């Protein structure tokens, strides 16, 4: 019997620049009269759940809590109250979100794989890999890019954090993006852009390129 | 490299540093004609973090791509009291930094009778 | 610079040695050269690694005010006293700063 | 109490080859031979109890038992029913479970990707990265076979199967294993085996070493 | 080249392919004088693949790198009533393959 | 590691070999290293083979919960003897981890 | 290739002053000191305010036109395996050395 929240991501937070304080109620029941006070800890209720959803009580409230709060201090900092009076309901449900403050902070350890030569060999596509190792709290953001332009998130799919064997408390992720051989063939970027919270200045790229292996020094060609 | 990849042009950079009296004066010229006051920009003399009485200001050249490949001269001629003749010139060009690419090849069991 | 400070032995003994610390918190760490591939390798870092054969006989210890990283190896199992490098960076074998056999 | 059904598992029928239908019961507390009954389709299969505990830390614990069939009868895709009596809850009842059919069969495709060179660099530890692409019963089990058989399961980590950017049916997994650096600078092989269903028969081997990236054909060193 | 990684035995294939009416006595010899039977074992003969009237068989002589590395001969002498002297003969080296190695080493800075 | 033992050399004294016991159960093996050619000669190894002059005298034993293989010669020619070494790993040349020297005729 | 060898051997307690010969065609001079197998020598004090960071504080730099000479003192000259310090004149450091000096 809580009101269930759900705190801003910082993928979340990069993505939308901003932060979207949230309690809607995953598992709760919305008759009516459902109020969310997003309050903050020193009881001043800011803005409140604004453009809220509909009154249906699917297990669940479809009623949004979400705001638009300020993110600096206003994520992070301290914590917020959320205030939930049900038509059934005489003591509000209430709830503080800090964004689980108390982590440990790692830098993530970013390396582009290359496609592997036999996918080359077949020639129908390649997978550049962007293993993300090492971090401290798991919630990284990765995305791609080429030439500086953001690549679409439809060809390329990031798998969700997962503890890292070696070290109980850090974190690794996978971010493959799949391009086309003829396209890889050819010289072209595919940096890899990751931001975390414990990267300095919370973004670091690395790129990737067909001649990024190739020792630079002498060009060794066959002619048959 | 990456501007000459881009192709749509190139920035030459005159960096004087080390000069003590923050007054001097960078024009660039090109095959012994002095350049247009408009194409080349010239940092105002800021103090030098690991020298404190000397300072140092850059100077940019922008020219097309294609006239860095049809291999220029473009020199940079600086004026300052403390100079021997009071002007000193440094010139650079699309070849002045390549050092010789042996190309060897390795014929082995081929043919075609091509004469050798 | 050699300043191999611990040739010191004992088959129960801990040898205590104090390390460069740069302290731009770049990762430091204790290396070890391997003569067959002629290759320093690394036997602890901040990154919390530890080699195989040192596995919870050997801690690291910082003192930014001394700008000291101790390096102790508890139990000398009597291993090859290595020739063993301090460095910086995520380069360990062209980060070493000073060796200590 | 409580129902559950857990079905077999292709890593299951893989490792012990042979399929364990699961049923289970929440919600009671452990009287004395805890188990859930046991039939099948016809009722034959009639097994014995396993996984006795005296309580839960909240004295609920879930009643076990496990039952046993052919393996290739999961796979035939007729409906189980296996029965469900225990002493604590008040009415026995049955429940049936099957193989999802209809499901497309697309063979997987492993490659093998050495650590990054960087990672190498930190000599610390290297991850070697399995990939599994254009496979559809959602299902893959990897593990890693190296000098000859099976290295501890800690060591390598497997993601959940994620749906494809590009393909809708074919799926993807990840499996990194990560081994010290000395071991890979040595040469070492590391085998990575994917047990799949759409597998011509059911498993695939790759390999890769130290000397996989290098050409055969020429040898040019840098001398100074 | 797989099971030479490993010192212990050597196998050396006489692969007998492409032959009727199916029967063929297979047997070798190290320096001209024949080896005892118990280090060579030869398979039956077998209906070819492709091919329909003929067949195929296959005999090894499990050697041992020592003699190998230190290359002998170690020569197969198959016996058939097709061949026109009903003898054929083929011989094998740790050497009987071996590409030229060409290995070139220029020293060119100094321009 | 190079913990060399030299042995005693009789007609019927049965020098034995340690060796470690990775645990791994790949082919464990004792090489005797044939230094002119540069490479690997196995005398006996995990499986059933045993070199030819060395056959009906050297026998292997394991023990895993002292991380110990044996390795005994128990009729002992006093022939020539160089160095051996303890290994592991399909690969006999590369997989040695125990290198003895070992001389009978003291 | 003149080779005085200073060899102050007073370690921690010593100072030492080594005279190079001196040009005096008001050319920048610079203190060589060969790195670790390299064989390019890196300096360590000159005519452009450029000090080491190992040698900042204690070397000094005295000019003596009339004798042709210039005299680098290291104040505290705490040990570090001294190599040849060769004393040199020119915009090119590594060509232009002429005296070797070892401590
Ligand atoms: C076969 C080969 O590698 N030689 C190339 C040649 O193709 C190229 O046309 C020319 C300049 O790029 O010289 C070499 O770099
Ligand atoms: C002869 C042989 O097998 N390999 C040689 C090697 O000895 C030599 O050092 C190298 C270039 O010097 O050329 C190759
Ligand atoms: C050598 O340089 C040429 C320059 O166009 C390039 O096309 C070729 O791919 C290079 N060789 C290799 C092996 O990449
Ligand atoms: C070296 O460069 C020439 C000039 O283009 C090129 O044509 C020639 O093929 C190259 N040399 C070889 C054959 O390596
Ligand atoms: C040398 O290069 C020239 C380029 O003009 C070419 O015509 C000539 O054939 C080359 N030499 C040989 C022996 O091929
Ligand atoms: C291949 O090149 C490497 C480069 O260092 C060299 O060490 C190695 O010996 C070469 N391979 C052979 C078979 O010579």
């Amino acid at each position: 019997i809580r009101v269930f929240a759900i705190p801003p991501s910082f993928a979340s937070i990069f993505l939308t620049k901003s932060t979207k304080l949230t309690c809607l109620v995953t598992d709760l029941t919305t008759y009516d009269s459902v109020t969310i006070s997003w309050t903050r800890q020193n009881g001043e209720a800011v803005k409140t759940h604004t453009n809220i959803s509909e009154s249906h009580p699917n297990a669940t409230f479809s009623a949004v809590g979400e705001a638009s709060i300020c993110e600096d201090d206003w994520n992070s900092g301290e914590r917020f109250t959320c205030t939930v009076t049900h038509t059934d309901l005489p003591s509000p449900l209430k709830q503080t979100i800090s964004r689980p403050k108390g982590v440990a902070l790692h830098r993530p350890d970013v390396y582009l794989l290359p496609p592997a030569r036999e996918q080359l060999n077949l020639r129908e596509s390649a997978t550049i890999t962007c293993l993300v190792t090492g971090f401290s709290p798991a919630d990284v953001f990765v995305q791609w890019m080429q030439r500086g332009q953001p690549l679409s998130p439809e060809k390329y799919v990031t798998s969700a954090p997962m503890p890292e064997p070696q070290a109980p408390g850090r974190y690794f992720a996978h971010s493959i993006l799949t391009v086309s051989e003829e396209e890889w063939n050819t010289g072209e970027t595919y940096t890899c852009v990751v931001a975390h919270e414990a990267l300095p200045n919370r973004v670091t790229e690395r790129t990737v390129d067909k001649s990024t292996g190739k020792p630079t020094l002498y060009n060794v060609s066959l002619v048959m | 490299r990456e501007q000459l990849n881009l192709r749509e042009s190139a920035t030459i950079t005159c960096l004087v540093t080390g000069f003590s009296p923050a007054d001097v004066f960078v024009q660039w010229m090109q095959r012994g004609q002095p350049l247009s006051p408009e194409k080349y920009v010239t940092s105002a003399p800021m103090p030098e973090p690991q020298a404190p009485g000397r300072y140092f200001a850059h100077s940019i050249l922008t020219v097309s791509e294609e006239e860095w490949n049809t291999g220029e001269t473009y020199t940079c001629v600086v004026a300052h009291e403390a100079l021997p003749n009071r002007v000193t010139e440094r010139t650079v060009d699309k070849s002045t930094g390549k050092p010789t690419l042996y190309n060897v090849s390795l014929v082995m069991s081929d043919t075609a009778g091509t004469c050798y | 610079i050699l300043p191999e400070v611990k040739v010191e032995g004992e088959l129960g003994g801990s040898v205590t040695i104090k390390c460069p610390l740069p302290e731009m918190h770049v990762r430091i760490y204790l290396c070890r050269e391997m003569a067959g591939s002629g290759t320093c390798g690394t036997v602890v870092s901040t990154t919390n690694f530890i080699k195989a054969e040192y596995k919870g006989r050997v801690t690291l210890k910082q003192y930014p005010r001394k700008n000291l990283f101790l390096v102790e190896v508890t139990q000398l199992t009597e291993s090859d006293s290595g020739v063993y490098a301090c460095g910086a960076g995520m380069n360990t074998d062209r980060g070493k700063t000073q060796k200590v056999t």
